[PDB]
């Protein structure tokens, strides 16, 4: 039901639109996209045609306001705006669904992918993760750095992702480092579900995000932060039984969507084969391990 | 990153620095049980702690009721060792602390890191060198402290002797390595070349035997056939 309205499309762009994507020419009569399902957060994405560098997009909810894309011929990309006045907004949109100038988000009846995706993924939660006050959506791209990466440099464009790191005075109390190194359990539990996240719900949406980041933007601090937080659950010995159970759905459906032929970059040979072979839950993750044997044998 | 033969003379500047070696920490007899079965006995070890500069060595002795009633001993040992060297490190006064810590087994890495996350600027070293300090348990006088205790004990020694008096940690370090590999490769042969002349004796308050500068010329040659003379029995050619 919800719609971003482009502007216009001056630069021939790839736009992405969750787990879609299409081509738009170089002055094709584009004006944005329909029939947008309301309930869950979205992301739109772009790669330009001239320069595939060029690759960044949008987290957006459109409850939360009514949000158009318009061409910044200065900074040489498709940004998102909001429109405060509303008759003026629903008066755009109205003509441009007459003149039939937007494609329709292309959601199959049957199809949970994008439920499945971002079951756990909060617009309040990535708002905080990508500082902006200003503006009700979120800019990324593939080269934004982690708060954990400027660490190891612009603060104000960082991914402020939970930093995790199994060889901190956070991750060992003094007096338990073989027990705490060797099971992540107290780091997990009392740190940062207890402590950082206050529930699950919290960890698997910020695990969620950091995978549609890696996946959608190629961004290599997200891949790090996702892989990160697999680990640090399949590194625990005592994890609740429906975080596991959730957690296998959770992958399950990231490697399903993930493509075939960005397998090799987007995936962490050690920490999979750890996970899924060596680790305390190597047996509690059924979905992941039979999809990940039939789609990427060659990695484990 | 990793000490090898390239960075040899940074074990013999200013910056103190201790190696680890953890081989004879976990030791076992292999034996036949009743049924048949086979089982282990556990005799005391030791962790061998180094300064390569001064020859002072800190030797932990592990007595075996440390492993009582514990599991995967092997992994245990790794983790006590570095247990033990983070005890060692804190009870020195701050400028006694090394700035680094080589160990001589690279499974020794992240124990140590993990126990050390307090001193953040204490580097954790690897080593691409082969040293010999699995066979400190051939010195006489070290074994003899390690099998006699009766509880946990920590035993200084200075691993030169007096050798410092006469040449430098480089060269104590080349005789100490050479004595080493030679009684690791022929623990009996090493032994009667440096036993074999009853007129040259250990002082009571050394390791080693007291050798004029002549005789260590000697001692260093018969080593080093000894070694060659192993290899040729090994290879055959
Ligand atoms: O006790 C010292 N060294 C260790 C001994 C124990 C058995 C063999 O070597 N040296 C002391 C003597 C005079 C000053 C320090």
């Amino acid at each position: 039901m919800n719609t971003v309205p482009f502007t216009s499309a001056p630069i021939e762009v790839t736009i992405g639109i969750d787990q879609y994507s299409f081509n738009v020419k170089e002055n094709q009569p584009f004006h944005g996209i329909k029939d947008i399902p309301i309930g869950h957060v979205h992301v739109i994405h772009f790669q330009h045609a001239d320069n595939s560098s060029m690759r960044y997009g949008y987290w957006f909810d459109c409850r939360m306001g009514n949000f158009y894309i318009q061409y910044d011929p200065k900074d040489g990309l498709y940004k998102m705006m909001e429109e405060r006045d509303g008759a003026k907004f629903e008066n755009i949109v109205h003509n441009f669904k007459e003149r039939q100038m937007m494609v329709s988000y292309p959601k199959i009846d049957e199809d949970d992918t994008w439920y499945n995706l971002t079951e756990f993924v909060q617009m309040d939660k990535i708002r905080k993760i990508v500082r902006k006050d200003e503006n009700q959506f979120s800019y990324v791209d593939s080269s934004m750095t982690t708060v954990q990466e400027n660490e190891l440099s612009d603060p104000a464009h960082s991914l402020n992702y939970t930093v995790i790191n199994f060889k901190s005075r956070e991750a060992i109390r003094p007096g338990h480092e073989m027990e705490d190194f060797l099971d992540k359990s107290y780091y997990l539990n009392t740190v940062m579900l207890q402590g950082i996240f206050k529930n699950s719900s919290n960890y698997f949406g910020e695990l969620q995000f950091a995978f549609l980041n890696a996946m959608f933007f190629g961004n290599y601090g997200s891949s790090l932060q996702w892989h990160a937080m697999i680990e640090l659950i399949c590194s625990s010995a005592t994890v609740p039984k429906h975080m596991l159970d959730k957690l296998d759905e959770i992958l399950y459906y990231q490697i399903k969507t993930l493509p075939e032929q960005y397998s090799d970059i987007l995936l962490n040979e050690r920490v999979w084969n750890i996970c899924l072979y060596s680790s305390f839950q190597k047996n509690s993750l059924h979905n992941t391990e039979k999809i990940m044997e039939n789609k990427y044998p060659e990695l484990l | 990153g990793a000490m090898n033969s390239s960075n040899y003379a940074e074990l013999f500047n200013n910056d103190i620095k201790l190696f680890v070696d953890d081989t004879n920490v976990y030791r076992v007899t292999v034996h036949k049980t009743f049924e048949g079965n086979v089982a282990t006995k556990a005799i005391n070890g030791c962790i061998f702690t180094l300064n390569p500069k001064t020859g002072h060595l800190f030797l932990k002795i592990i007595h075996t009721s440390v492993w009582a009633g514990q599991k995967r001993l092997s992994q245990l040992a790794k983790w006590k060792t570095a247990e033990e060297v983070s005890a060692l490190v804190r009870s020195l006064p701050k400028e006694e602390q090394p700035k680094q810590i080589i160990v001589t087994r690279k499974a020794m890495l992240d124990p140590l890191e993990v126990h050390m996350l307090d001193f953040p600027n204490i580097a954790i070293r690897p080593t691409e060198l082969r040293l010999p300090f699995s066979a400190a348990m051939s010195i006489d006088k070290l074994s003899d402290v390690v099998m006699k205790a009766t509880e946990p004990q920590m035993v200084l020694f200075n691993i030169y002797d007096d050798w410092l008096d006469r040449i430098s940690s480089y060269t104590a370090f080349s005789r100490l390595t050479l004595l080493l590999r030679a009684l690791k490769t022929n623990e009996e042969s090493a032994k009667m070349i440096l036993l074999s002349d009853p007129t040259i004796t250990i002082k009571s308050y050394h390791l080693w035997p007291s050798f004029t500068d002549e005789q260590w010329i000697t001692i260093e040659s018969q080593m080093r056939d000894l070694i060659l003379t192993e290899y040729g029995r090994k290879y055959n050619v």
